[PDB]
């Protein structure tokens, strides 16, 4: 968990083709939009 | 030097190629499941699926699979949407061979065994938990389930109650048939198309029509609302967007960035964004929101995503709404549409500026369409839209069914009855 | 031999008393502090102070409080709903004494210590699970969280996020704020009121205005859906009943019986119950259906319960709802009312039949109105309603903003639209 | 957990003043209407 305090917050969703694409790769991982 | 180059077999799968200068190829097969393509039995499934990407095949066990990929230093990627499935399978100029005849087994000749699947169940887990550490994941997820009623409100995890309960016919099943020729699109970043081809041919001729999960589309009001124990309040606010690839689509995705706020500066904030600025004077130092924009196949989803702490919760969601109301009434002036603009046509480019996003945009076209659009084409469209339009669109959200998400203290979050 | 006795003294507490016969006294102190009374930061807290009633207090630790109890047999209570909450105390004739000073010191002089309260904090989840065994209380928790917004949708039972944060300043605050005088009742069923009054006066004055923890109503139609991998699906459909102890709640209890489909018969079948005849004929075999009637001080929820399969859901559901449909259209003959009400008196006479029934009766009345009615006018009130007023309680059902609840698999379950 | 699988089935909730209401006991402990 990460402290979300301060005017940094900058996460919301909305890309081109691909939105809310989730990865699972033999080596790494993760979610984007 | 020389430019892709598509191909529809009578299958109707879809083959593209481009022989790049650099070192690094990269294969990726799009098969056309996506989260949306489960029904209530069958939920939870393709996400088991995207997970099981290393069990044994027909060609090639578990350990050979992953223990060759290494021999090679390649990467497997199994990505997937509420649309799509995009099998990515990065390696050397001379390994692509190894390399494809492992994305061939994986993908056209899993074996999910009783007890290999079995044990993978457990992983669901693990994967579900270290994706719902980002609120934007359940929130938007919740926002799907909301807005539909039927197919792309299925979410991408897997349901709790259903983890151990995948089974080993269920996989088979849908592999069987949504992992097909007609909604296939072969991609290379390195590959020759004329290799490719016969490969395509001589691997990935299986039959198996649309729907057999249940396709079609629908959207429905709703509001999915999340309490927590956190300082902080997400929320989303939506109302169906235009569809994809079409004119009011396109129309959406530009009004978007009038308002979208996506940092282009490191530490800095937004002059640009109107929501920013209105959300800003009437709210609190600290908060952060943006524009959300979503589009599928047979729908779409267009509004606002906001970020703010207990008791600003509404005055910040009522101000993003208060502002898109503004160019809704009319009120928008040609100089920002502009700017707009050119705003997505860079972020577009720089979308395709590298390998990764190059070949995703491409499959992905082969998917809808059927043929790759160039960008310059596609910069074309995005700039035909209208000052107008922009606003016009944005008229239909004001005047659109709501749907809303939002999670932790919810003592000042507006229902829909509130805006 | 002698009937009850109230009195209200200067703080506003209500004390009745009737010397039985029988062997067994049993004491109770209503506080009217429900789960309603808490916020988004105050949610679980109820839960938990119900659920630490033998914990240390000023004059009794919490070893004595329970060996003691036991010594003499006795059992301690402590119920709650969403508006009150009793506190319950059985023992023989001659030890209502040793049995008094513990409810009195169990209610106010509780001292929750952290390391105490801080044990305790796992039996919630225990408690919990095992109510939410029974789907009737999830889906019927899930209905008040839908139909209201702020105060009557809160649950029961402490939310999952919250169970270990709920801290001893929260217990200590809300007892302190609802656990007064003002909204309190003594009630004993072989106690002497003259000894019963001066314990009142020397334990019971304390003071606490209504609403430090923000009451007040509304009601917000809403469709709370859960899905499951359960064959059998449970769902609520209620619009705003008529609140407590007024005619057109009355009259809506009237209306309920008609349609009202809990089995007075062992293993038998309701040829009374419209609504399972109406189910019954578009349905399957297997299947069971309830008229839901639910009523509280400032809005009461009226309308049915349904336990169908996974593709019946609809069917069922529709079907009750036609049924109830024909009612408010005006279709209701006399024989059928007059029916009903004799099954709603019946009932509510053996609701009293019994010490803990008629002691529970009391106390609840003793919260609403401020003294107590006796068995005969409140058979009289049931009576007065009308045979059209019945019908046009009904039209309020069709006439009413919809919210629903339902779990199991939904792929047939009706949502706000399809009805 | 107990098979729910025939005619039986006679669970729905509605009493006079009581409604859902869940008790706590030292010694028992339940959930009723």
């Amino acid at each position: 968990k990460r402290s979300v305090l301060c005017r940094e917050s900058l996460r919301g969703q909305a890309a081109g083709r691909p939105l809310v694409a989730s990865v699972s790769l033999n080596v790494p991982a993760s979610v984007r939009y | 030097p020389q430019d892709l180059e598509f191909t529809r077999l009578p299958n109707g799968l879809v083959i593209a190629s481009l022989e790049n200068y650099a070192p690094a190829s990269r294969i990726g097969l799009f098969i056309k499941a996506g989260s949306r393509y489960e029904n209530s039995n069958n939920l939870g499934t393709s996400h088991l699926l995207r997970l099981a990407s290393s069990l044994t095949t027909k060609g090639a066990s578990s350990f050979k699979i992953t223990r060759g990929i290494e021999a090679v230093g390649g990467k497997l990627s199994v990505t997937s949407t509420r649309e799509n499935m995009a099998y990515t399978v990065e390696c050397l100029r001379d390994d692509v061979d190894i390399l494809m005849e492992f994305l061939l087994n994986v993908t056209t000749a899993p074996e999910f065994r009783r007890w290999e699947v079995a044990a993978l169940q457990p992983q669901l887990r693990i994967d579900k938990a270290v994706a719902l550490q980002n609120p934007q994941a359940h929130v938007i997820e919740n926002l799907h389930a909301a807005a539909y009623r039927n197919a792309l409100a299925n979410s991408l995890y897997c349901p709790d109650y259903r983890i151990g309960k995948v089974t080993p016919v269920e996989l088979h099943d849908y592999v069987q048939n949504h992992f097909t020729s007609a909604r296939m699109a072969l991609i290379g970043l390195g590959v020759s198309h004329p290799v490719l081809k016969q490969v395509a041919e001589q691997f990935l001729n299986i039959r198996g029509g649309l729907g057999l999960s249940g396709a079609k589309a629908k959207y429905h009001g709703g509001e999915i609302r999340e309490q927590n124990g956190d300082s902080l309040v997400h929320a989303a606010l939506v109302a169906e967007s235009a569809a994809i690839g079409s004119a009011e689509a396109n129309a959406f995705s530009v009004l978007q960035h009038v308002l979208g706020a996506g940092p282009h500066v490191k530490r800095g904030s937004n002059a640009t964004s109107s929501l920013y600025q209105a959300v800003a004077k009437g709210v609190h130092q600290p908060f952060d929101v943006s524009a959300f924009n979503a589009s599928y196949s047979d729908s779409g989803l267009f509004g606002f995503y906001t970020i703010s702490q207990a008791a600003s919760a509404g005055d910040v969601i009522k101000a993003a709404y208060n502002q898109v109301k503004t160019i809704a009434q009319g009120n928008l002036s040609n100089p920002d549409v502009q700017a707009a603009k050119n705003k997505l046509k860079a972020g577009y480019l720089m979308s395709v500026e590298s390998s990764e996003g190059f070949l995703d945009e491409v499959g992905s076209q082969a998917l809808a369409a059927g043929s790759y659009t160039p960008p310059s084409t596609v910069l074309q469209q995005i700039d035909a839209v209208a000052d107008a339009d922009v606003i016009n669109a944005a008229k239909k959200f004001v005047s659109g069914r709501k749907s809303m998400a939002a999670s932790g203290n919810l003592g000042h979050t507006p229902f829909i009855d509130e805006l």
